[PDB]
RNA sequence: GACCAGGCG
DNA sequence: GTAATGAACTACTTCCC
DNA sequence: GGGAAGTAGTTACGCCTGGTCATTAC
């Protein structure tokens, strides 16, 4: 109960920003509020799918390569 | 001599539980006769309970407010089906034999499959999924294994229609409907052996149990009616479609009885059927929910279990209670976080029951003679026997001098007690805390400026709770687990939550800054 | 002259604080209690007569084994209710 | 009966005599006029209004035919004491209730073990 | 070498069972609720109920 | 129904409260009773119009007439002076 | 049946008997709650002897009161249909005359009391044998079989015991002898 | 979970009450909100411990 | 007692 | 005078050409 | 078969004020 009630207190005071920037850099992916309600409830397929990808000690230090 | 519930076991009702529970057999679809007496053999019948004063129940003796009611039960002319099992008998009907009783199996599946079921039985999920496959395997087949013998495919449309497809000839087919007294015995004819591969249970849920024969009323406690100041009388919608069924079986009867075209008793079947469908819950798919005179849609036993004013979340779950207040707070920094202001108009309302003792007999009795106007007094004491007797101006004086150890007093509040203070919404484990009481002449609870952020409450309008524990283990539970300085530390972060606020950090840094400097007067009078 | 609600929310942070007692009189002793007879052989709830001080099981001819229990009036009021629909609850008592 | 059983024993009124005797002195050194409750002394009084015999000689009587012979249970024993069967009419009687019945015999040797 | 909750329990038996005609094991000042009187002997060290743990 | 006979302390003969006398709590405004309840009988029942259990004023003004249908009607109402206190907004 | 019987049970002792040592404490209360409620399987509870063991007490929320585990032993009177019942007749009464068996009275049927034809002389308030000119009083002490038996609730009054009195080696000591006399000229001749 | 009620109270109701009904379940009550309506004592906190007493005590 | 509308934190 | 009724969401289940 | 497409189930906690009901044709 204890867990259960530290979890949801926080969550009324819950900001949101959604910038929503064109720049590549920031990718535009759910958060907040919405986000731990999918996580909780287990969506099978999140609204905004992506991956973080990283490189081999080769390709790591260059920007062509990558 | 005291025992406790230690399980429950859920089951079905068989008709001979029903008639040999009741106490009575409802003919008369009529409640009250003109003079205002319950009319015999109808809804309101004195042998299933009594609720207006002045009225003795034959069954149990009792009064108005001292019997519990007893069950009535009415005889269907024709059986009906059951809305809540009316998806479990398509899938017992479309898997198993039309002739026999035998399940659409061999030997060697259903060893195979009672092996899988002997374990992992007590789950749900992966049990009901043991069950699915059946289902599926045995609704493709179509010729008994048992029996030689065809069968055919069977449409289910929704709420309580069966469709039957048969074959006129090889490419012209007619569809054929099953009426209740046929699936009853269809239903009958399934051999208690391989009820556990259907997923039943053969001593306490027997599948031709599904189809009612006989319907129990529930008692009058149950459905109590209120007498208007107009003079008329209200009831309760439950009342009303039981009166309507009533009417309609017996209007199907006596068709029956006397004899009748086919399309006449076939009209009537579907009407009674639909009436209890309705009754039984008003809000199932695929049917015109009934509706009152007044146009809105009744309340029925379905109803009553669901939702947020439902039997669960509305009565079980949470209830109202006996000793509580509520008023305004106003900020008081004089007083110890632990303790809380409260008006002298409801510590003379709210009382704490005392057992008199050898050390506490004198304030006891000092108090009694008081009476129930001054402050320190009482309003009741219980004699060693048990009869509660009101304090009144001709009675204290003599009242407290029959006072000795055994009896029981309820007396006011007085500084030292311990109650609950509630704050709503209740958020987290912390809006709930225990305070000492501290008696104000004034009409609003005091509350420390300090103890602000845990409640997070606001001196622009708020309003807070407060409860008194009555027994004894209750007041020391309160005391040791629920004291306001064992929570000063957050469980959520393990930090300080109870602290400063406001002024009291502005005034330290006046305090503590550079340069500020005091005179003799000013620290003798901070210090004091 | 009503009385204010004790919401789930109280319940579940009275929980929280662990406190069991706390519990059975906020929301038991100072709500509806009531006393009930139980037929043990069976498990349905026995029948009192106030006619001739007797009390025995109407269902099964038992008058021996019946004892008292105690339990919220709203409880027996959802048993009653599962008792009008087809569904059967049966309790098996237990002793202390 | 509480929670159950765990031996069982029969005694002869003569004993019973005593047994009451025993609430009667012990509750008279207490001080109760009433130092047996109705069907209490009664006991009491019934008891010792065939006890005669005194209760220990009851219980060697009892020991006696449990040496005489095999079959013979102590609720028998005690039965004979209880009744002073003096013919074999008596003891058919007496045993006629239960399963078995007496052999004269055996009959005639209760009434040597019978004594006074 | 208690827990919180077994203290709160034992205090609140011990204050039951005054409140009902057991004798007090110390010495009180008149007028003492009879919780007052668990809570003071509880911190004499003179409570003799004991728990029994698995 | 009876209730004490002190509530009955300021009512008119003929069932009306007089103007400008203090209430209190439960006093008894205009005193009527009803027919008997079918089970009591030849008992009327006690339903008098009563202020409201945790209120206080004086008595303003009481106006008597007659509504759509012939039955009588009577309006009374209650006049009470408020000091600013503690807690007021 | 007069009988010692030991038994296992668990015996609560309020707050006022704290003071007094468990073992006596425990006797008191288990007097009064076996002296005057007996159980129909056993018999009539008469007299509870010594208790032997007793164990820790445990407490449980609510009542506060200390519970005890208890081995005892009770001396019991039990009344089996067909035994020889030894009493005096302490009443009796047109449709039936009183025996006393025990804790409790026995009836025994008027229909009962005789082979012979009976009559309930009223001048004495006492039966009568038509034939056989025997008779029954207040006071009178049986011995009879008993036929039928019967217990409703845990009130000794509301128990009654059938006994015959016609089956040989039953009766009032008087005609018990007469048969006697009867039997010694039967086996001289 | 395993119980019934513990479940039917908090969605779908009916549906679940039926289904136990049909399955013949039993509710062994060793949860928490079941107790909770019976209003027996829950096992969570304060109910869990036990503890015994000496009798032959005496004021010291 | 159930509905409808409007407010307070 | 009375007897008589007249908007979003999400995850399953059913198709289906 | 794996794409529609059509059900089926939910949507914070208290408290206050006032107003309306609770059949009708003959
Ligand atoms: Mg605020
Ligand atoms: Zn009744
Ligand atoms: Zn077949
Ligand atoms: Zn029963």
């Amino acid at each position: 109960t204890v867990a259960a009630q530290s979890i949801g207190e926080p969550s009324t005071q819950m900001t949101l920003n959604t910038f929503h920037y064109a720049g590549v850099a920031e990718i535009n992916v759910t958060l907040g509020l919405p986000r731990i309600i999918e996580i909780v409830d287990a969506r099978k397929n999140p609204s905004t799918p992506m991956m973080t990808v990283y490189l081999d000690e080769e390709h790591r230090y260059d920007r062509a390569k990558a | 001599m005291k025992k406790v519930i230690g399980s429950i076991e859920f089951g079905i009702l068989s008709p001979q539980e029903i008639r040999k529970m009741s106490a009575v057999e409802v003919t008369v679809p009529d409640t009250y006769d003109d003079d205002g007496y319950p009319i015999e053999g109808g809804v309101m019948d004195k042998r299933m309970g009594v609720i207006d004063p002045g009225l003795r129940c034959e069954t149990c003796g009792g009064r108005a407010g001292e019997c519990p009611g007893h069950f009535g039960h009415i005889e269907l002319a024709r059986p009906v089906i059951h809305v809540g099992f009316a998806k479990t008998i398509y899938r017992i009907l479309e898997s198993t034999c039309r002739e026999c009783g035998r399940i659409k199996l061999t030997d060697e599946e259903i060893e195979e499959y009672m092996k899988k079921i002997e374990l992992a039985r007590n789950r749900r999920s992966e049990f009901n999924e043991i069950i699915k496959e059946i289902h599926k395997k045995a609704k493709e087949r179509m010729v008994c294994p048992h029996c030689g013998a065809p069968q055919y495919p069977i449409k289910f449309e929704k709420p309580t229609i069966y469709w039957e497809i048969r074959k006129d000839e090889q490419g012209n087919e007619y569809r054929h409907r099953l009426m209740p007294t046929e699936v009853r015995d269809w239903l009958e004819k399934i051999p208690d052996k391989d009820l556990p591969l259907l997923g039943l249970d053969p001593e306490k849920s027997r599948p031709e149990w599904m189809v009612l024969t006989v319907l129990p009323v529930p008692p009058v406690t149950a459905r109590p009616s209120i007498t208007l100041e107009t003079g008329i009388r209200a009831e309760d919608d439950l009342t009303h479609k039981l009166v309507d069924i009533i009417r309609i079986n017996n209007r199907l009867k006596q068709n029956i009885e006397a004899g009748a075209p086919q399309l006449i008793i076939e009209d009537l079947w579907d009407l009674l059927q639909y009436h209890v469908t309705t009754y039984i819950n008003n809000e199932a798919p695929g049917v015109p929910p009934a509706k009152h005179k007044s146009g809105r849609p009744l309340k029925t036993l379905a109803q009553r279990l669901k939702g947020k004013e439902g039997r669960f979340r509305g009565n079980l779950s949470g209830k109202r209670v006996n000793f509580s207040a509520r008023t305004v707070i106003s900020p008081d920094p004089m007083i110890s976080i632990n303790e809380v202001g409260v008006p002298v108009e409801v510590a003379m309302e709210l009382t704490v029951p005392e057992k008199v003792t050898e050390f506490n007999i004198e304030r006891l009795r000092k108090m009694v003679l008081n009476g129930p106007d001054k402050y320190p007094g009482a309003n009741y004491v219980i004699d060693p026997e048990g009869r509660r007797r009101r304090i009144m101006d001709s009675n204290k004086e003599t009242l407290a001098n029959q006072l000795d150890i055994g009896w029981t007093v309820e007396r006011h509040l007085m500084d030292g007690d311990i109650v609950l203070f509630n704050r709503q919404p209740s958020l987290h484990r912390m809006s709930i805390m225990a305070h000492r009481v501290r008696v104000m002449p004034y009409r609003t609870f005091r509350l420390n400026l300090a103890v602000c952020p845990p409640y997070n409450a606001d001196f622009d309008g708020d309003e807070m709770n407060l409860h008194v524990p009555q027994t004894e283990e209750a007041q020391a539970e309160a005391r040791i687990l629920m004291e306001v300085q064992n929570h000063i530390i957050s469980p959520r972060y393990g930090g300080p939550i109870i602290g400063g606020i406001q002024d009291h950090i502005s005034g330290g840094y006046l305090l503590t800054r550079e340069g500020a400097y005091f005179t003799r007067d000013e620290v003798e009078q901070m210090l004091m | 002259e009503g009385g204010l609600r004790f919401g789930e929310m109280e319940r579940d942070v009275l929980v929280g604080h662990g406190a069991a007692m706390l519990l059975i009189e906020r929301l038991l002793e100072e709500s509806d209690k009531t006393e009930v007879w139980v037929c043990e052989n069976c498990g349905h709830i026995a029948l009192e007569d106030k006619r001739r001080r007797r009390v025995y099981c109407p269902v099964c001819g038992e008058e021996e084994r019946i004892s008292k229990v105690e339990m919220s009036y709203a409880f027996k009021l959802l048993l009653d209710e599962l008792k009008a629909m087809v569904i059967r609850p049966k309790l098996n008592l237990s002793e202390r | 009966i509480g929670r159950g059983k765990l031996g069982e024993k029969y005694i002869t009124i003569a004993e019973a005599k005593e047994l009451l005797l025993k609430r009667r002195e012990e509750e008279v050194k207490a001080g109760i006029e009433e130092p047996l409750y109705y069907e209490a002394r009664l006991a009491l009084e019934h008891a010792e209004r065939f006890a005669k015999l005194p209760a220990d000689k009851a219980k060697e009587a009892v020991e006696e035919l449990m040496n005489a012979f095999e079959w013979m249970s102590d609720r028998i024993a005690c039965k004979i004491v209880d009744i002073m069967p003096e013919d074999s009419m008596d003891l058919r009687v007496i045993f006629a209730k239960e399963e078995y019945q007496p052999t004269q015999e055996e009959m005639k040797q209760i009434l040597d073990i019978l004594d006074k | 070498k208690y827990t919180r909750f077994e203290k709160a329990r034992i205090i609140g038996a011990r204050a039951l069972q005054i409140s009902m005609g057991a004798p007090v094991l110390i010495d009180v000042p008149p007028g003492i609720t009879p919780l007052e009187a668990a809570i003071l002997e509880f911190e004499k060290g003179v409570i003799p109920i004991t728990v029994i743990r698995p | 129904g009876y209730r004490g006979e002190k509530y009955y302390r300021n009512l008119d003969e003929d069932g009306l409260i007089f103007p400008e006398s203090k209430v209190e709590g439960k006093d008894v405004l205009v005193g009527r009773t009803s027919p008997p309840r079918f089970l009591s009988l030849q008992e009327r029942r006690e339903t008098s119009v009563a202020v409201r259990p945790s209120e206080k004023g004086v008595v303003d003004k009481v106006i008597i007439t007659e509504t759509g249908d012939g039955t009588k009607l009577v309006k009374v109402t209650v006049r009470d002076l408020r000091i600013p206190e503690l807690g007021d907004k | 049946m007069y009988k010692i019987v030991t038994v296992k049970d668990v015996v609560r002792i309020p707050p006022t008997m704290f003071t007094m040592d468990p073992k006596e404490a425990a006797k008191i209360i288990l007097r009064e709650t076996y002296e005057g409620t007996y159980d129909k399987d056993e018999g009539v509870i008469l007299s509870i002897l010594e208790v032997k063991d007793i164990k820790d007490g445990i407490i449980i929320p609510g009542d506060g009161a200390t519970y005890h585990e208890v081995v005892f032993d009770v001396l019991v009177w039990e009344p089996k249909i067909h035994e020889v019942v030894e009493g005096y007749v302490a009443d009796v009464m047109p449709f039936g005359a009183f025996i006393r068996i025990g804790p409790i009275d026995g009836l025994v049927h008027i229909s009962q009391l005789m082979d012979d034809y009976v009559v309930y002389d009223e001048r004495n308030k006492q039966f009568v044998g038509k034939e056989k000119k025997y008779l029954l009083k207040i006071g009178d002490l049986v011995r009879a079989r008993i036929i039928n038996i019967s217990a409703k609730s845990k009130v000794i009054r509301e128990n009654r015991i059938g006994l015959t009195m016609r089956q040989p080696g039953l009766g009032k000591f008087e005609w018990i002898e007469k048969e006697k006399k009867k039997e010694k000229e039967e086996g001289k001749k | 979970k395993s119980s019934v009620l513990a479940r039917a109270a908090f969605e779908i109701t009916v549906q679940h009450l039926f289904e136990a009904a049909e399955k013949g379940e039993v509710d062994n009550l060793n949860g928490v909100i079941e107790n909770v309506l019976i209003g027996q004592p829950v096992p969570v906190g304060t109910g869990m411990v036990k503890l015994t007493m000496k009798l032959p005590l005496r004021p010291q």
